[PDB]
RNA sequence: GGGAGACUUGAGUGCAGAAGAGGAGAGUGGAAUUCCAUGUGUAGCGGUGAAAUGCGUAGAUAUAUGGAGGAACACCAGUGGCGAAGGCGGCUCUCUGGUCUGUAACUGACGCUGAGGCUCGAAAGCGUGGGGAGCAAACAGGAUUAGAUACCCUGGUAGUCCACGCCGUAAACGAUGAGUGCUAAGUGUUGGAGGGUUUCCGCCCUUCAGUGCUGCAGCAAACGCAUUAAGCACUCCGCCUGGGGA
C-alpha cells in the first residue's frame, strides 16, 4: 500500500522527468498542490493545472525543458519520510547545492522554499530537496 | 480406543486396556446366560491335559446364536455388551416376535439396526445368508462349515474373511489366516467383520492379570529336569544341545507340521498359510 | 479451424462417439489439439469425454 | 449456498439493503467458520482447506477490531447475537 | 438439487422381461433414496469396444435424475449396480 | 499525533460470470510388469565393451488362453493450468479452499508488514499395524582392475505403497521477502470482458489478470535485469560484516 503520498508524488515527476514526458497526473491532495505550486513559482516545472473529479481531484504537471531539451529538474528527493521525521530549527535550515537547488519545508507558516523559511527564521518539516 | 495407565506403580507401567466405549450396558441377558465351570485344562480323568489354565475369575456362558437361522423376521439390536468367554463383543438383538437372542457383534455395528437372515437379506454389515447369495468380494465371518450347524470360522475380535469365487456346490473362501479354501454353497456366513479390532493392541502390563484371565504361569522346559522336559538338566544355562528344540512330550516345536497328512479336507483347502 | 467452435456446441457428451471418433487417431490414441486445431479448453472438454467413453466402452482404448 | 447466505444478510443487514457493513460481513463469516469447522473434523487432512479457514479467521477478527473501535456499543451486541467472545 | 445421468450396461443375454424388471427395480432404488428419475431410457444395443466380464455387446441404459446433492441415492444405486449381476458397467456423470 | 465529522479511489461484501493435475474421502478403468494354472513346443534364454554368474531337458525363453495381486496413470501434454510454498496428471461421485473477470448495490481506511508464536512443509528416516507387483540402499554372486569394500551384470532385504503419529531438513532456487505507486516498445500463449465486423465459425480493435520471449531508458564489477526490474521511490520484516577453526 502507498505509505508516502508525497514520495510518491516525487518519484512520478522524477520519472517523467527522467523520460522528458511532457506532462504528468497525480491524485490530488493540499500538501501535493503546495509542492507543485513551489516548483512553479521556482521555475522547475513549466506549468500547474487542476482537474475536480469525485474520488481526491487529479493535478497534471507540465515539466519543463530548456533548450537542447536539456531537463530543468536535476533531480528530486524525499528527506522527511515516514519511517523517519526530520525537523529543522530556523538556524539548522539547509541549502539545496548553495541556493541552486530548493528545499521545500513546512512551517507554522505553510509550506515555503528554505529561503523564506530562514528570511521568517522559522524552522520546519524539511520535506523534498530539489535542484 | 485403547487407554494407557500412567507409570504410577511398576505394575500400572507400561500396561494399557479398552475404554469400553462401544459397550452400552453391563447387564446381561438373564434369559440367555448359562452357568459355566472352570474346567483348568483338566479332562474327565482328571489329569491336566493343557497346562497353564485355570484360576482367574468366575465366567457366566452366553448363549450367542451363531447359527442364525431364524429368517421370518428381523432383529433389532438394542445393546452391544462385553462377554467374558470371547475377545469379540456380542450384541442382544430382539426379533420383532420377541425371541431374544445374542450374535457376535461385528465392526460397525450400531444399536437400532433391524438385521436380516436369509437369502433375500440384503447385503449389510450384521445379516446372515447363505454363501451362496452372497456376491464375490465381500467381506464376511461367522462361517459355518456343514449346513445348519452354525457359524464356526471368523469369530475373534476383527477377523474377517473375502468371498473370492464360486465352482460347483462350493463357494472359495480366503479365511482370516490367509488360507484359501472352499467351503460348501449353503454354509452361511455373516456380512461384515467381528467387531473390537483394536483387542490385539492391549498391553496386559502385570502378571496378576493374566492370572484373572486365567492363565497359569508358562515354565521353560530348559529349566526343568531332565526327567521332566527333554530340555532339561544341564549345567548353567544350556543352550537347546539338540537336534531342535522339541516340546514337554519330544515333539519338534519349531517348523514341524502337525496336520494329520491324510486328512479329508484337503480336497477342499486351495492354498495352505500357517 | 476448431471444428468444436465451428459447429458451436458447447456441450460435449461421451455418448456422440461420431463427434469423439473425428479426434482420436489409428489405434485410438488422442490427437493433439495443435494438429487437430482445436483451441485448449475444448481440448481439455475432448479429453474428458474420450476417456469417459472408452471406460464405458464407447471407444476403444487401444487398436 | 447463496441462500443461507442471504437469509443471514437480511437478518444481519444494518438497515435495508445493506450488504455490506461490519455486521453482515461478520455474522456471514462466523456462518462461514462454523460450517468449515465441521468439515475440517471430518477432514483433519484437508491442510489446502484449512488455510482458507484460518484466512477466514483472520479477516472476521480484523473486521471485529474495526468495529470494538468504530462503536463499542455495535461490536458488544454483535458478539452477544453471534454468541462470540 | 444436482442433476445426474447414469448410463449402464445390461447384460446382452437376459431376456426382455427380466430386463424390465431389472430397470424398474434400479428406477424404484433410485425413487426410494429420494431422487426423481425424470427419464430413463433404452439407448441403444452396441458390440463393446473391448470386451467386458467377457462381453463383447451390451445393451446401454440412460437414466437422467436429479436429486439433493446430500441425498444417497446416487451412493445406493452405484452400490446396488456394483453387487448385481445383470449390470456390467455403470457410469454416473453429472451433468450442468 | 489526539478529538468531532465527511469521502470512495485502497480493502472487503453484495450481484453476474470464468478456468483449473487445489485439497480431502469413497469408489472405479485400461495398458504393462511379475507370479500362478493350463496348452503348444524344443534347446536354448538372458546379459556385456567382451564375458560370466544366473534361469532352462524336474521342459526354460517364446507362444495362446485365463487367474491373482501390487504400484503408476501412455496418448491428451502445451516455458499449459492450479496452489503460499512443499507440490498437484486415469475416470466418477461426495465434502471443500483459493483465484480471475465484469458490475457498481453495500461498508467507509476496516489497510500493509509482522519480532515472539502457531500452522504447513520434497526425499530420506522413525513408531504401530497393514501391504508388497515393479524398482532398489544394504547384501550375495559374476565381471573389470595392480587392488575395485565402485562404475557393468545376475539376484536382492529395508524402503518405495496404505492408515495413524513423529521428524522438520533440501541447490526447500527465480540461489531474487512482502506490499504499493511510477518508467519505451515488439511478439507468443492461458482465463475473461467490451466494441467493429463477420450469416455463424472466424477476423480486427480496446481492456483486465496470468504466463513466456525480445528489447529502450535506467541500473550493474561484469555477467546481466529491464512493467513478471536486479529501474525510479515509500513502509515493515529476515539477514551479512575476511578465510579456516565451525
Ligand atoms: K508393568
Ligand atoms: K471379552
Ligand atoms: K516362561
Ligand atoms: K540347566
Ligand atoms: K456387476
Ligand atoms: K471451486
Ligand atoms: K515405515
Ligand atoms: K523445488
Ligand atoms: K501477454
Ligand atoms: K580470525
Ligand atoms: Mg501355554
Ligand atoms: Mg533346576
Ligand atoms: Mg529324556
Ligand atoms: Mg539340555
Ligand atoms: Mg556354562
Ligand atoms: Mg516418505
Ligand atoms: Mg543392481
Ligand atoms: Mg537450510
Ligand atoms: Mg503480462
Amino acid at each position: 500500500v502507498m505509505t508516502d503520498p508525497i514520495a510518491d508524488f516525487l518519484t512520478r515527476i522524477r520519472n517523467a522527468n527522467m523520460v522528458k514526458h511532457e506532462t504528468l497526473e497525480v491524485p490530488a491532495s493540499k500538501i501535493k498542490r503546495d509542492i507543485a505550486e513551489i516548483l512553479k513559482r521556482e521555475g522547475f516545472i513549466r506549468d500547474v493545472e487542476y482537474i475536480e473529479d469525485d474520488k481526491q481531484g487529479v493535478i497534471r504537471v507540465f515539466l519543463k525543458y530548456g533548450k537542447n531539451e536539456e531537463r530543468v529538474i536535476t533531480n528530486l528527493k524525499r528527506i522527511s519520510k515516514p519511517g523517519l521525521r526530520a525537523y529543522v530549527k530556523a538556524d539548522e535550515v539547509p541549502k539545496v547545492l548553495n541556493g541552486l537547488g530548493i528545499a521545500i519545508i513546512s512551517t507554522s507558516e505553510g509550506v515555503i522554499t528554505d529561503k523564506e523559511a530562514r528570511a521568517k527564521n522559522i524552522g520546519g518539516e524539511v520535506i523534498a530537496y530539489v535542484w | 480406543a485403547i487407554k494407557k495407565y500412567k507409570p504410577t506403580t511398576n505394575g500400572r507401567r507400561n500396561m494399557t486396556s479398552s475404554d469400553f466405549a462401544e459397550i452400552t450396558t453391563s447387564t446381561p441377558e438373564k434369559s440367555l446366560l448359562q452357568p459355566l465351570k472352570n474346567n483348568a485344562g483338566r479332562n474327565n480323568n482328571g489329569r491336566i491335559t493343557v497346562r497353564h489354565q485355570g484360576g482367574g475369575h468366575k465366567r457366566q456362558y452366553r448363549v450367542i446364536d451363531f447359527k442364525r437361522n431364524k429368517d421370518n423376521v428381523a432383529a433389532v439390536v438394542k445393546t452391544i455388551e462385553y462377554d467374558p468367554n470371547r475377545s469379540a463383543n456380542i450384541a442382544l438383538v430382539h426379533y420383532e416376535d420377541g425371541v431374544k437372542a445374542y450374535i457376535l457383534a461385528p465392526k460397525g455395528l450400531e444399536v437400532g439396526m433391524r438385521l436380516v437372515s436369509g437369502p433375500e437379506a440384503d447385503i449389510k454389515v450384521g445379516n446372515a445368508l447363505p454363501l451362496e447369495n452372497i456376491p464375490v468380494g465381500t467381506v464376511i465371518h461367522n462361517i459355518e462349515m456343514k449346513p445348519g450347524k452354525g457359524g464356526q470360522l471368523i469369530r475373534s475380535a476383527g477377523t474377517s474373511a473375502q468371498v473370492l469365487g464360486k465352482e460347483g456346490k462350493y463357494v472359495l473362501i480366503r479365511l482370516n489366516s490367509g488360507e484359501v479354501r472352499m467351503i460348501l454353497a449353503t454354509c452361511r456366513a455373516t456380512i461384515g467383520s467381528v467387531g473390537n479390532e483394536q483387542h490385539e493392541l492391549i498391553n496386559i502390563g502385570k502378571a496378576g492379570r493374566s492370572r484373572w484371565m486365567r492363565k497359569r504361569p508358562t515354565v521353560r522346559g530348559s529349566v526343568m529336569n531332565p526327567n521332566d522336559h527333554p530340555h532339561g538338566g544341564g549345567e548353567g544355562k544350556t543352550p537347546i544341545g539338540r537336534k531342535a528344540p522339541v516340546s514337554p512330550w519330544g515333539q519338534p516345536a519349531i517348523g514341524y507340521k502337525t496336520r494329520n497328512k491324510k486328512a479329508k479336507s484337503d480336497k477342499l483347502i486351495v492354498r495352505r498359510r500357517t | 479451424v476448431d471444428y468444436i467452435a465451428a459447429n458451436h456446441i458447447e456441450y460435449i457428451d461421451y455418448k456422440d462417439t461420431e463427434l469423439l471418433k473425428r479426434f482420436i487417431s489409428e489405434r485410438g490414441k488422442i490427437l493433439p489439439r495443435r494438429v487437430t486445431g482445436t483451441g485448449a479448453k475444448n481440448q481439455r472438454k475432448l479429453t474428458i469425454a474420450i476417456k469417459r467413453a472408452r471406460i464405458m466402452g464407447l471407444l476403444p482404448f487401444v487398436s | 449456498s447463496q441462500e443461507r447466505k442471504n437469509e443471514i444478510i437480511k437478518e444481519y443487514a444494518r438497515h435495508e439493503g445493506d450488504t455490506g457493513s461490519p455486521e453482515v460481513q461478520i455474522a456471514v463469516l462466523t456462518e462461514d467458520i462454523n460450517q468449515l469447522n465441521e468439515h475440517a473434523r471430518t477432514h483433519k487432512k484437508d491442510h489446502h482447506s484449512y488455510r482458507g479457514l484460518m484466512k477466514k479467521i483472520g479477516h472476521r477478527r480484523n473486521l471485529l477490531a474495526y468495529l470494538r473501535k468504530t462503536d463499542i456499543q455495535r461490536y458488544r451486541e454483535l458478539i452477544q447475537r453471534l454468541g462470540l467472545r | 438439487d444436482t442433476k445426474y445421468e447414469i448410463m449402464y450396461i445390461i447384460r446382452p443375454n437376459i431376456d426382455e422381461e427380466a430386463k424390465t424388471a431389472l430397470v424398474e427395480r434400479f428406477d424404484t432404488i433410485l425413487k426410494d433414496n429420494g431422487a426423481e428419475v425424470i427419464e430413463s431410457k433404452d439407448w441403444e444395443k452396441r458390440r463393446l469396444a473391448y470386451e467386458m466380464n467377457g462381453f463383447r455387446e451390451g445393451i446401454y441404459h440412460i437414466v437422467n435424475v436429479t436429486s439433493p446433492s446430500t441425498a444417497g441415492a446416487i451412493n445406493e444405486f452405484d452400490r446396488l449396480a456394483k453387487i448385481n449381476d445383470d449390470i456390467i458397467r455403470h457410469m454416473i456423470v453429472k451433468v450442468e
